[PDB]
DNA sequence: AGTGTCTTCTTCTTTC
DNA sequence: AATGTTGTCTTATGCAATACTC
DNA sequence: GAGTATTGCATAAGACAACAGTGCACGAAAGAAGAAGACACT
DNA sequence: AGTGTCTTCTTCTTTC
DNA sequence: AATGTTGTCTTATGCAATACTC
DNA sequence: GAGTATTGCATAAGACAACAGTGCACGAAAGAAGAAGACACT
């Protein structure tokens, strides 16, 4: 029966189907009788999300610092990324101060074009006067994440794991097991970056070498489901890239590409 | 491209104690690549060779001088092991060598001229020349030399854009396998395609699709 | 914004709310004119008209 | 508005405040007595009851 | 293109889709001929270890130390559980010593019946020749698990969770979110004794209590084929008990009865 | 079942050490008994004894409500209605209260007596082996036999036995129809190993293709 | 005895250890030859070369 | 245990060789005359007998 | 009464 | 003011290649 | 003479893991090592 | 004599 | 000597049971 | 009247965290606020 239930839960919270047995109560009345406790139940939360990339290249180029134990006189290593065609450029520096990113943005402008955003972290040399004057001067915008999250910069975060598993391995060619000498600290980034960029990376079709000089850019894609708040998928869209997790859909009639996760994208007919 | 590319060490003391600059260029939509270094060392120029290789790209037949320290067997190895032809050839010699000392001066007059620009009439301080040298790059390579419509940069890389993608074979309701299709964004599991000539899109599944020849 | 379709004892597809705030496993209950605090599950419910 | 039990740095769950206004994956969080609003990923807050 | 190959993984370590398309070599090939540098060869086996229990409802037991910092100055709670039918008994001392888990045991038996071997931590209270003495003249057998992995008590340190919570619970259910006053938790624990094991917990379909006074065992059971190291299924075996993994398999020729995972296991026929 | 009517009660001799004031509960159906300390005649000192007394057995229905020292208080009357248990409070000693508690009393009397003599200490007993004192007699009480039966209280108030066959099982699968009803095995992934009633065969049906009969 | 490498609790993987016995989720494991022989859980072992 | 045959370099099913309690993966084997471990790849061995 | 073991009183070790 | 990600491994499945067979 | 009949391939899913300025710190119970002082045989 | 900004120093704070 | 686990959620199907549709 | 849409419930079939004695600590670069010796006024 529905008595006595409200009492036995409000005293002693159990389970539903346990509640259910020695009452003889249905599966759906056992549930919407146990969903009456705040202090129990009220489990599901959080969402997902994902990071604005560029079409073309040279627009959503991204920065950031390390430290390598083994680089022993100067370690702070510096990496740039180019989130368009996926390039990277890395620097050599003894101190984090704000002349040592002024540097390393001397080196990565004359080797790839000229970038329009280099969205980074928060961190005390990056947000400093001298930086901003500097900045100003070439022409170029800035801006940065929230501060103490990390995922922000994803794509340097994962970039980084390979850069230093490449140099492990390397190392441990001809033999050291220590520090290296600084006699040979020298030309063995280049071989790093020379593997890294002239070549296949993983199992995809194309260099990013070629893939910066000549991307493909399209005009118009086929029509598309793409999920709304309501269960209801909106179709009329049409989308641009699809990679493993994005898409880059758009508007038939606005105009206003935007990116969201790739579970949330079928195809038309 | 990447065929003649020419290096060369020449001395400047408006500069670091550093009393040495290694040059390279390539005699095909000339771009030009120097370091910094100090002393004379054959491991010195090891390191320009790897910087210039990793910057530009694997060339063939190289010349750059003969004499000095270029005939050290590490050296002959070294090259080797990579596999490029050397070629021996008189540093300067005029003929189709002279280009690095054409460049030679432009270097030298655009470095002084932006030196002086900013102040230091005599000497620059230690922490100014990283950047003021890497400037110096890009004013040099991005922009036509005195008299092209195009940049050593395009006419080395051959810069494109394109918005369609391979030809790509169609299996169709007949077992056989249709000709004259192109590929689209690779959706789950279908693999949208095109015509060549007469605009469709249609979605497909990837299982009924094959790469063409 | 939009109002919602709700159940909670008999049927009150009646109009004041929103999914202004919208969840996969809630709904974020509030009306246009008092607010609620409360959230309601999103699967039992539906849009409004 | 809707509050929140906003994760901390370490970790937990707290009735800490209400969120002002949304957009993308990130949300303005307000305070429920020294009012200093807080942006934070979306991923990190849960809804009440 | 092979020769050049050779040399070029030693030289780079770039990958086998590269090196096939690079020296225009099949990838069979290029797998075969990319084993040379445990370097670029990780080899990652790891093996599998799991499932240690026992049988019988009243042969094997488990016992372990918690703190609570909502507890009273007595903060300490001494928690064991019957691995054959799931019983949950714990007890509240503050004072981690030998003489207490002589005591906990004593109280513990008194509702339970005696045992015959006991598995746990390798820690100080556990060793001291009074309490192996004490062991000796009641006549339990004892043994203990490795020096250092938590796992090996998964049984407990799974339920000592549920117990928090369940705790935690009825403590800020009516008003006590904070050091509970000396004069309740007495009071609370025994209710928390009851609801424990006097009702389904999760979905199985019997309550423990019982389970435990009346179990169920069975003789000779259906045909069944066990993947062995030898590769394949062999034959000869019969299961007994099986729930969600943790597998038990008799011999059929002679005799022997073992414990294995719950993937080497086909229901024969 | 044996859970009708229990019976409590509160006991002196302080010779046993401080935390004195002994108080007992005992079941007619089965002859269980336990037992607490206790610091003073409290009326809050008398839930705590009954919920663990509820926690060790089960849920009563019927218990014998001694009469006069706290057992009258709004608090501990309401606290048993929570739970809603039928209190007697009848006329102790002759037919209620002290009706049967006598021997348990001179029974754990004897106990605690011979277990002090037998280790020691003449005198009062050192605050320091109350509960691995009292523990003792807790199980000889409960578990090696009180008379001269083969009637031991746990046995007798839990009926244990053994299973070796399973609920019934119904393969109503072949055209919808099922046979009289067979056993169930072992319930591994995929299938279900079933049994025949009566010539006792083990077939793999598929776990989609049986239903619990009735 | 084939060589294999374990796992210290530093996250860091040490060569120059033999296996003597292994059972049915635990191992013996010798130094190369500092012997400490020592029982090893199962998921800590991983084989070389 | 058994006698085995795997794949050597010049690809072929010889004998010689006698496999201990194997393991998924990678496993070891043994000589007769020489007593030599080694281990090799899973899809590379396959009985004898 | 040197020492010599018994007594006692320190100073390290392991595991959680 | 301002959002995870890819290179490596693993396992699942349809079609030719030598019996096959009645 | 067509089923069939398995087996060796050529490929699609499908997870897995680490990347983040750097690592240690203390409290407590029981035991063991060793060493200094003290009363008896020497 | 009282002040009192200028300059220099002395702390404290915030991110990584 | 001496070996991971289980109560909570969601998402993925079938088929009886209404609701219809020319 | 047979082919069809909708539901609803009923499974069932996977995934999914959190548990371990207690938690912090330190270095470095850049900026910001406040305060003291000091030569105006005074
Ligand atoms: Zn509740
Ligand atoms: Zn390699």
């Amino acid at each position: 029966p529905l008595r006595e239930a409200k009492d036995l839960h409000t005293a002693l919270h159990i389970g539903p189907r346990a509640l259910s047995k020695a009452c003889n109560i249905s599966m759906q009345q056992a549930r919407e009788v146990v969903q009456t406790c705040p202090h129990c139940n009220s489990a599901p939360a959080l969402e997902a999300g994902v990071n604005p990339r560029g079409l073309g290249p040279l627009q959503i180029w991204q920065t950031d610092f390390t430290l390598e134990p083994r680089m022993a006189p100067r370690s702070w290593l510096a990496v740039t990324v180019d989130t368009a065609s996926s390039a990277i450029v890395v620097t050599q520096h003894g101190r984090v101060t704000s002349v040592a990113v002024q540097h390393h943005w001397a080196t990565a402008i004359a080797v790839l074009g000229r970038p329009k955003a280099i969205k980074t972290d928060n961190g005390s040399c990056f947000t400093s006067k001298s930086t901003r004057e500097w900045l100003a001067r070439w022409g170029i915008a800035h801006t940065t994440g929230i501060p103490g999250n990390s995922q922000g910069q994803a794509m340097v975060e994962r970039a980084n794991r390979l850069l230093k598993d490449k140099i492990r391995v390397l190392a441990e060619g001809d033999g050291f097991m220590k520090r290296i000498p600084t006699s040979k600290q020298g030309e063995l980034l280049a071989k790093a970056m020379y593997a890294l960029n002239h070549f296949e990376r993983g199992e995809n079709t194309k260099t990013p070498i070629q893939k910066h000089w000549r991307p493909t850019v399209l005009t118009e894609g086929p029509p598309v489901k793409i999920r709304i708040e309501t269960g209801e998928w909106e179709k009329g869209w049409n989308v641009l890239v699809w990679g493993r997790g994005y898409a880059a859909v758009k508007n038939r009639d606005t105009d206003k590409v935007i990116w969201v996760p790739s579970r949330k994208v079928k195809p038309d007919i | 491209p990447l065929q003649i590319w020419q290096t060369d060490f020449t001395l400047e003391p408006r500069m670091a104690p550093r009393s040495w600059l290694a040059v390279t260029v390539d005699t095909a939509s000339s771009a030009i690549v120097v370091t910094q270094h100090g002393r004379v060392t054959s491991v010195a120029v090891q390191h320009h060779w790897a910087t210039a290789i990793a910057v530009l790209g694997r060339p063939k037949a190289i010349k750059t001088d003969n004499g000095s320290c270029f005939t050290s067997k590490s050296t002959r190895e070294w090259l080797a092991r990579w596999g490029i032809a050397h070629t021996t050839g008189i540093p300067g010699n005029s003929q189709g060598q002279a280009m690095v000392e054409r460049a030679n001066r432009l270097l030298k007059d655009k470095i002084r001229v932006l030196a002086e620009g900013d102040g230091f009439m005599k000497r620059i301080p230690t922490s100014k020349q990283g950047e003021l040298l890497a400037k110096a790059m890009y004013a040099l390579n991005h922009f036509e030399r005195g008299e092209n419509t195009k940049t050593p940069i395009q006419k080395h890389w051959r810069p494109t854009v394109l918005t369609e993608g391979p030809p790509v074979k169609i299996r169709i309701e007949t077992g056989e396998w249709e000709k004259g299709w192109n590929v689209l964004v690779w959706g789950r599991g279908y693999a949208a395609v095109k015509n060549r000539d007469t605009d469709k899109v249609i979605w497909v599944p990837s299982r009924k699709v094959k790469p063409d020849i | 914004g939009p109002p919602v379709k709700i159940r909670i004892e008999t049927g009150e597809w009646e109009k004041g709310w929103n999914v202004l705030v919208w969840g996969r496993g809630y709904a974020a209950v509030k009306n246009r004119d008092t607010d609620k605090v409360i959230w309601v599950p999103s699967r039992k419910v539906k849009p409004d008209i």
